[PDB]
DNA sequence: AGCACAATTTAACACTTTTGTCAAG
DNA sequence: CTTGACAAAAGTGTTAAATTGTGCTATACT
């Protein structure tokens, strides 16, 4: 939703963002045809 | 950082206040008109005795030496119109000092408004053009912005110094950004299509097809020219581009060279070259040398039927004949021993 | 690679092996002939093609590749001879 | 003819680089956007480093081995092998000189060891930072005459040449 | 032998591999379900087993 | 983590997109596009180790 | 006379007498001090190595830029009908705009601003051409933080001239 | 680089620590240093 | 953004010369 | 080996279409 704070304008107004690779049963994506995995990864945690 | 250097620099040079601003104008629209009444005055053109003056201010021997080696020499053609404009009596005079101020004036305008030009290029980026490009593509646009602009009109001069620093930058990204060389004109093009190709991706939810795009453009529109200008839009790839995860490979050396004849190419039309000479051997001479006159084997051209009947003497149709003969007695020993039977790809 | 129809790197090590060996001709062929030589291989397998023994080389057309772009930074490379004289390794072609 | 038993490398002229050069390529563009031949001044240009194809010039009028090392007289194009394109170098004529980057920021500065600057303020020369005097002209600054070498900043330059003056609002 | 305009760019199967052809697949553009790269007019596409 | 970058870039692209047009009548329709998002997750999806 | 950058500095390395400096460094070299010593004696190391090389130093600050023939950055299609082109390619092309940018805004008559930053711009583009990212951040791309690759990268590296195409193939 | 505005170092380093947006400390991190330390923490934020 | 106009290139097209061939000597 | 007759192919000179290059715009804006 888009406002304005001056006008008191309310445009709501629904859009568009992009396209989201959906993740299959098996959990493996497909990118351009081509079945893909991301791995995970090691990190140290936060904090300090 | 070259950046932060040329900031900083600008950042010197203070702003200019309404008053400035409009004497400043006026005493460049003063030394142009001198420089006209001084045509009137000797007899030359303005531009002339304007970048003979540029060249007494901007700088003593630098205007001149290099821009390239060859442009008008210094002792010469400058200092002798110098002198020349020198022995005049003195409203003219007085007139050539105002020319003078007017240019210096001209200088510094430029300068603020190099604070200003610099402000719009940052409002350009993304481009592929570097920062420190599109500002001076723009501060190009801002000394022609000084140039015509006109104070007379009350207007603040930011205003027509931006949509000239704006269209510089424009005509960089036109000029410049992609490797191969795409004009103006489907530069628009190319953008436009851009453009709409997101608005509708917005409404409909996905992108188009070449026919919906091509609808949404207007009349004159078809699939096959949105899909030949969307051919034009794409840019060459980098050779360098790494492949795989791979830290040993680029993508050019991938390349295999057409261009060059293989061993075994230039073998075979060794081999060929030597079989067709031995079985043209088998022919009458006359025959045989009225072959390679038609080949290109002598001199590498095309000699035709009155070129080869001028060269020995005789008519043109008795050459065909002779060719014809020729070609079907190499039918039959070709026929025979099947040595270039082959070369038939 | 096989997908490309490569040839076999021939490494820097191995080099040195055939430098141990002590192989002037083999480590010629392999630095220059049966590798990128243009005239070298084109002559070579027109040899072979009419039962001949393989020529000598001349230039591996890398190293011409490495002349030019040394001269790219400015630097000026002379091939020089028995008695530092010139020797044009472009033959006719960049002379000018 | 002869074995090149010896291989040097030096420093090239800038007339040994005009010499090298078979023309200057003028214009930065690569190849026409659709016929995809070499631009007119551009850097993958025929009428300077070579015909694309073997003896053939651009138009295509002399077209043979017959013709050699001719130029064709509306492309400028040489007859000869298309393989000079790999050989025959170019250049670009600087409109002011520039430094060579490599006796610049090599770990024993060259050009810094002989003028005897360091890479700081030689750095700061080339890059335009501050300017350095060439000739003083019995010029005089905070007390002490200014000599060949010295560098000055913007300030000081504008100060010993156009002089110095205060505004006051 | 006339010489022919066109000349031949077919896919021949790779030294070293070789077999029976099971899957056919061909994506031409001007039809449905599919959209092809600008310049490009059909991809065709062999399974061999 | 990049499909939120890819916001951020997206918040950069309509912060520029205000201050010019007509800033008393826009839709957020003309003032979001796709490509940074899109590309961001693409990107993180094709090229990402 | 106070200039700044590879002008003034090409004017300094043409003044240069090596023949001075020779005599004047060895004087200079056998003082009791060895810090002196040692400085003199690396600076007259530079010195002589120009003076029997025949070099001359101003030969460091380049006029005229040698241009690497097409074929060696080389421009070609490939099946797609996509391009492909070389970084060196790219490098030369920025090179040219900012050399005849400047090129029409000396002639122009354009403020000493400018041209000091153009200026500034054609020296950073010419090394960035010889010898790309030792010097600030990288040239790059638009778009990619994959740095373009010079002249130096090409000679030099584990995969340069030498160790991958020529020491072995 | 930029000149020693006020107002500048205010927003700068608020988006450097204080800002929730730009600084996320892990929740993890956030409950780790909040039972190492011997304190607690309102926010993911260095400083408010 | 987008247009308008000059300078320019390409493809357009209408009529000419020769180049290839046919038939009969 | 020769000649004449013909059309198909390759030329040669003026024009139309599209193509590309260059410049310009004024609330203010640094
Ligand atoms: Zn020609």
């Amino acid at each position: 939703q888009l406002i304005h704070k001056d006008t008191g304008l309310i445009k709501e107004d629904e859009v568009f963002l992009g396209h989201l690779p959906l993740m299959t049963e098996d959990g493996s994506f497909i990118i351009n045809g081509a079945d893909r995995v991301i791995v995970s990864q090691i990190h140290r945690s936060p904090g300090v | 950082d070259p950046v932060r250097q040329y900031l900083h620099e600008i950042g010197q040079v203070p702003l200019l206040t309404l008053e400035e601003e409009i004497d400043l104008a006026r005493k460049v629209e003063e030394g142009m008109e001198a420089i006209k009444k001084l045509s009137e005055a000797t007899g030359l053109d303005q531009e002339l005795i304007r970048e003979v003056v540029r060249a007494k201010i901007l700088g003593t021997a630098r205007i001149q030496k290099i821009p390239g080696l060859k442009e008008k020499p210094d002792p010469k053609t400058v200092e002798e119109v110098d002198g020349k404009l020198k022995s005049l009596p003195k409203e003219l005079k007085r007139y050539l000092h105002i020319a003078r101020e007017g240019e210096a004036a001209r200088q510094h305008l430029i300068e603020a408004n190099l604070r200003l030009v610099v402000s719009i290029a940052k409002k350009y980026t993304g481009r592929g053009l570097s920062f420190l490009d599109l500002i001076q593509e723009g501060n190009q646009g801002l000394i022609r912005a000084v140039e015509k602009f006109e104070y007379k009109r009350r207007f603040k001069f930011s205003t027509y110094a931006t949509w000239w620093i704006r269209q510089a930058i424009n005509r960089a990204i036109a000029d410049q950004a992609r490797t191969i060389r795409i004009p103006v004109h489907m530069v628009e093009t190319i953008n436009k299509l851009s453009r709409t190709a997101r608005q509708l991706q917005q409404e409909l939810g996905r992108e188009p097809s070449y026919e919906e795009i091509a609808e949404a453009m207007g009349p004159g529109w078809d699939a096959k020219r949105v899909e030949e200008t969307l051919k034009i839009a794409q840019e060459p790839v980098s050779l360098e581009t790494p492949i795989g995860d791979e830290k040993d490979s680029f993508y050019g050396d991938f390349i295999p060279d057409e261009n060059l004849p293989s061993p075994v190419e230039a073998a075979a039309q060794s081999l060929l070259s030597e079989e067709l000479e031995k079985a043209l051997s088998k022919l009458s001479e006359r025959e045989a040398m009225v072959l390679k006159l038609r080949k290109g084997l002598i001199d590498g051209r095309e000699h035709t039927l009155e070129e080869v009947g001028a060269y020995f003497g005789v008519t043109r149709e008795r050459i065909r004949q002779i060719e014809n003969k020729a070609l079907r007695k190499l039918k039959y020993h070709e026929s025979r021993t099947r040595k270039l039977r082959d070369f038939l790809e | 690679g096989k997908a490309q129809f490569g040839g076999q790197r021939f490494g820097e090590m191995e080099v040195w092996a055939l430098e141990a060996y002590g192989a002037a001709h083999t480590l010629q062929e392999m630095l220059t002939i049966k590798s990128d030589d243009i005239e070298g291989r084109n002559a070579a397998y027109q040899a072979i093609i009419k039962g001949e023994d393989v020529p000598e080389p001349s230039v591996p057309e890398s190293f011409r590749v490495l002349v030019k772009e040394l001269q790219a930074l400015a630097l000026d490379v002379q091939t020089l001879d028995e008695k530092d004289n010139p020797v044009d390794i472009f033959e006719g072609l960049a002379s000018k | 003819k002869k074995e090149v038993r010896k291989v040097r490398i030096a420093l090239a002229s800038p007339e040994k680089i005009r010499s090298w050069s078979y023309g200057e390529v003028e214009k930065p563009e690569t190849i026409n956007y659709r016929t995809l031949k070499p631009e007119r001044d551009g850097l993958f240009d025929e009428r300077i480093f070579g015909p694309i194809k073997d003896y053939e010039c651009a138009c295509g009028k002399y077209k043979r081995q017959r013709f050699e090392g001719k130029v064709c007289e509306r492309c400028g194009v040489e007859v000869t092998r298309s393989i000079v394109r790999r050989y025959r170098m170019g250049h670009i004529e600087l409109a002011t000189p520039a430094a060579h980057i490599w006796f610049v920021k090599d770990v024993p500065s060259k050009i810094g060891t002989l003028l005897d600057l360091s890479a700081t303020e030689l750095e700061q020369v080339l890059y335009f930072n501050k300017y350095i005097v060439l000739d003083p002209k019995g010029a005089v600054l905070d007390g002490v005459p200014v000599e060949k070498r010295q560098l000055l900043t913007d300030e000081e330059y504008r100060e010993l040449r156009y002089g110095k003056q205060e505004t006051y609002p | 032998e006339k010489a022919r305009d066109v000349k031949d760019t077919s896919l021949r199967v790779p030294p070293g591999e070789g077999g029976i052809v099971v899957g056919r697949l061909r994506l031409r553009r001007g039809d449905p379900g599919v959209e092809l790269k600008p310049g490009v007019r059909e991809v065709v596409r062999v399974f061999v087993a | 983590d990049q499909f939120r970058v890819g916001l951020a870039r997206l918040a950069r692209g309509v912060r520029e997109r205000m201050v010019m047009g007509s800033p008393d009548t826009l839709t957020p329709a003309k003032l979001v596009n796709s490509r940074p998002l899109e590309a961001a997750l693409r990107e993180f999806f094709s090229r990402s180790q | 006379d106070a200039r700044m950058g590879a002008e003034a500095i090409q004017e300094l390395l043409k003044e240069l007498d090596l023949e001075k400096l020779e005599r004047e460094l060895l004087e200079e070299m056998k003082h009791p001090s060895r810090a002196r010593r040692a400085k003199a004696r690396k600076r007259l190391e530079v010195v002589r190595a120009f003076l029997d090389s025949g070099n001359r130093p101003e030969w460091m600050i380049l006029e005229a830029v040698p241009v690497l023939p097409p074929d060696l950055r080389p421009m070609v299609q490939v099946d797609g009908g996509r391009f492909a082109t070389s970084d060196l390619n790219d490098l030369y092309r920025r090179l040219i705009n900012r050399n005849n940018r400047l090129k029409k805004l000396l002639a122009q008559g354009a403020p000493e601003i400018i041209i000091r930053n153009e200026k500034r711009m054609l020296q950073e583009a010419v090394d960035a051409v010889i010898d790309n990212g030792r010097r600030g951040s990288p040239v790059t791309n638009p778009g990619s933080e994959r740095p373009l690759r010079s002249l130096t990268d090409i000679l030099s590296g584990k995969q340069g001239r030498f160790r991958q195409n020529l020491l072995g193939k | 680089g930029d000149p020693p505005k006020k107002d500048k170092a205010l927003a700068y380093l608020f988006g450097l620590l204080a800002d929730p947006k730009r600084y996320d400390l892990g929740e993890a991190g956030r409950y780790k240093a909040e039972e190492k330390l011997g304190v607690g923490l309102s926010g993911r934020t260095l400083v408010r």
